[PDB]
């Protein structure tokens, strides 16, 4: 299917570490709509200190999902952690297998395109 | 509830003989291993509750001599 | 028995090469010079010695006892059928 | 409460014999890495510790012979 | 379906045995390995599973011995 | 004693390769397989055969079939003979 | 579909005995891993694949005996 | 003293047959690695150590012989 | 100072037995070896110098045979 | 072409035979190892690729002996 | 023909890798204009903020073709990763027996040479 | 100086067998590792030192026999 | 078994060497190889 | 070309067997390795193909007897 | 000087039996690992370093056997 | 230029038995392994290169034997 | 110059022998090793290259008998 003779074995890895190393997300909203993915979620833990201390500790989402059923995900469109709500800010370029889902909390910010 | 154990275990006999068997998988901090069985040991263990489950005859008994 | 001490002595030997029979029977047995499958017969001339090189090896079966016993049991069998038969059993046998 | 192991090493025996007995977990700084046995060893324990328990028969005495 | 896996495993034998018969891949952090058999047990393997299946005839019943 | 001892003499070698077991005779048990019933195979001469690695043609050394069955035999109607009062040499 | 794969499998031998058989290969990142049969198997496949296949005589039948 | 014996090598025994044996723990900076014994040897602690038991006979005298 | 000795030892034996022989342990930059020895060893020295010391008897002198 | 890897196993096996065999070749990132194969089994290969090209004599059929 | 007896080995080495994990590469324009080569393409992730935010996020391409054939690829052509249309902006000196191509994506900007 | 260097090798002995014996230290730059003997050639060394000193009997001669 | 007899005696001995056969059995069975049949 | 073949490996059976043959090479960013052979099957080789060529007689035939 | 190596080698046997042969030290950057041996050597280089110095009776002339 | 080539090998010989054959030697990412052999082979090298050579023989016609 | 070599192999005995044989030494980025010869290959040295220097009588030859 590829001119790899390496990319089939990074998908057949990719594949196998989604299956025993992931979650089931489901995504609402979006052209994809009510679908499910499998996908291995991480939060790791980040503070900022704006003025004298202000710290505002929070976390950075990532999903770490397989292109091709990510497809058309722009950027508006919402997703659930099983019983939690995230929403999409950007999508890494393939890596050659998948690439990583960077994820928000909470209702996307407007659109403000116009 | 054997069946589905009998085709789980050959399975996993059939992904282990051609490729398809994992020992490691990482994922830059997340990573984890199994231990491996060896061939010999499936095979014994898939003939044993072959036998041992309701399935039909694979095996009959000795062998008779006449002239 | 006789069946089987007929194949026992049958395969005197064997050649273990990775060479093509014709050419492995050539240089470690001999013959060939076809004037014109059967494989090849082999001239039972004098002693002959081969060379070979390592990955050949010229072994003979020692095969076992054609007899390793036979002639007892035999006998016993012989002295029960002469009772059946009310013979003496030398006579039979 | 033999029932009770009983179960627990046969379906770690099924599990280590299919892929899935962990050897070594390791989070980011966090790894632990359990021992592991033989399954010969372990066929044996299932065999004494079901004995011991009083299931059913399973061994017979001898056996005879008739003309 | 069993000329599926028998196809599926022949072509995994000729793969181990020519060069391709992939042991570990690793991309950035991403790495898993998966565990190899000896190619005698996958020639074993080919061998009865084939002979289960409906495939030819390929063993004869010894060999008669005659004058 | 008698079935054993036909069954251990009715198996005289045992071949071992990986190709099929036609071309295996064929090429080691001489076979006429240019011309079920497996094969059958001419009686001439001493033969010897040409083995790739990994083939080996093995002769089985059987075992001696009268182990002491006849020292058996000899107590066994001694015994009889004892029971029914004549002596052993007419009966044996 | 067999004289390319005699093909195959010779060239691959060819490599493997000269200096042209990779084990694993590593750029910055990706790697890949495989797993290396010995030689005398490898031997042993190409015969019985070569004498499988319709490929002319190669090994004929035992050497006869005349006086 | 000795019953508590029993129990805690009995539970180790269980724990190491099934996957409840650690050979090491790490958390970050902070490792320590305990020797692993083996099974065979472990079994004959448990019954050199339960036959001194005031616990019940678990194995009996040679067995005679009638006609 | 036999008899602690002795309690130390058993202690001891009975530590390597479940699972809590510390091998190493290891701190940031710090870190230490204990070697370790064969159970068997362990198992002699305990007895022979519980028969050294005045613990109670143990051994008995052969044994004699009578119709 | 057998006389082409003819004399490239001839050269490889003089150039294995004296330093020039690389096992290993990496430059910074990029990294790859051929694999290695004794010296017996490239002689033996070399003996019979040549023996089965058209190449001159190399051997004699068995030894005469005569008074 | 490498006086070396070591580039010889490193010359194989990348032969290797690029036949084993490589992609075919068509190249368009320039003095080459159609033509095929192989190589290892990459993507790697980079983000940059143009003021108080502003997140352009974007792709840096790489080929690590051999030397050989990018031999007078100039900067202005441009070429084409199956339907993928970059085109070269840098390229890496010799390293040995290769170079790695720095490609950018669409229409090269303009020469404003003279 | 017997006396003493019997003392320390007793104390060695002990501290070998149950927990004591250091491997190595490593104090973050500073690392030291001793080789390690054997129990046996160790106990061998106590008893030729423990007999050779003048300390009192340990092991007498033969053994009579009388009806 | 007559003709197994024979050929079983007939074979006597055997030489191994990666040596050319013809220098092999020049240095180690006397040969005459200094004056189709071998 | 064997007079020059015969002239390098004699070379490289000395630095061999002194101290100059290299088994790898590293440049902080390139490195390479050598496979290294046993230095019997240099000593075989070096006979044979000495023996092969034009030079003198090294080694005669067997050792007649007289009274 | 016979007696300055003798009580040297005497005092590195008791040395490695004790705890304290160092086998490797290694201060930060700089580490020096020298070289071990078996303690049955040191123990026969003692043996025959001592009687080879004019140290008093340790041999006797074999045994007479007297009735 | 085997004299001096023998007092080489004879030199390098000495080198290595004391403490002086060097088996890598690294600088900063720049380092180099030399091949190491046995003792004995280089030892029989010294021998039968030195018997080749016309120095004053080492050997002797076996011996006789008188009454 | 057989003496002083006589002196610095004895020598080189003794260090390897109780403790100042060293296999390696490394400063910060620059390291060195040295092949570790064995103890009785070292002997076996010692004692040729001793008999063979002018020095005095250490071994006599055979044994008589007399009634």
């Amino acid at each position: 299917d590829f001119d790899n003779l390496f990319d089939a074995a990074i998908a057949r890895a990719d594949e196998t570490i989604r299956g025993y190393m992931g979650t089931s997300a489901t995504i609402t909203s979006g052209e994809q709509s009510g679908a499910v993915i499998r996908g291995v979620f991480d939060d790791p833990e980040n503070i900022s200190y704006a003025g004298q201390g202000v710290r505002v500790e929070g976390s950075s989402p990532s999903l770490f999902v397989r292109t091709d059923e990510v497809r058309q995900l722009r950027r508006g469109d919402t997703l659930t952690i099983g019983e939690e709500n995230f929403w999409v800010d950007r999508v890494s370029p393939d890596d050659g297998g998948s690439c990583h889902l960077w994820l928000g909390r909470g209702v996307p910010p407007a659109v403000n395109r116009r | 509830t054997r069946q589905e154990e009998l085709a789980a275990a050959r399975a996993a006999l059939h992904d282990l003989m051609t490729g398809k068997r994992v020992a490691t998988v990482q994922k830059d901090g997340r990573r984890v291993e199994f231990t491996a069985t060896s061939v010999s040991d499936l095979k014994k263990y898939i003939a044993e509750l072959e036998v041992q489950t309701g399935m039909t005859q694979r095996r009959r008994g000795p062998a008779g001599f006449y002239v | 028995q006789l069946q089987s001490a007929i194949v026992k002595a049958m395969y005197a030997a064997t050649i273990e090469s990775e060479l093509d029979t014709q050419s492995a029977m050539d240089f470690i047995l001999g013959a060939n010079s076809q004037e014109q499958y059967a494989a090849a017969p082999v001239r039972l001339g004098g002693a002959k010695v081969p060379h070979l090189m390592p990955g050949d090896s010229l072994n003979l079966q020692t095969a076992q006892d054609t007899d390793n016993g036979y002639s007892v049991f035999e006998q016993s069998l012989l002295r029960y059928i002469a009772a059946g038969l009310g013979v003496s059993y030398e006579q039979l046998s």
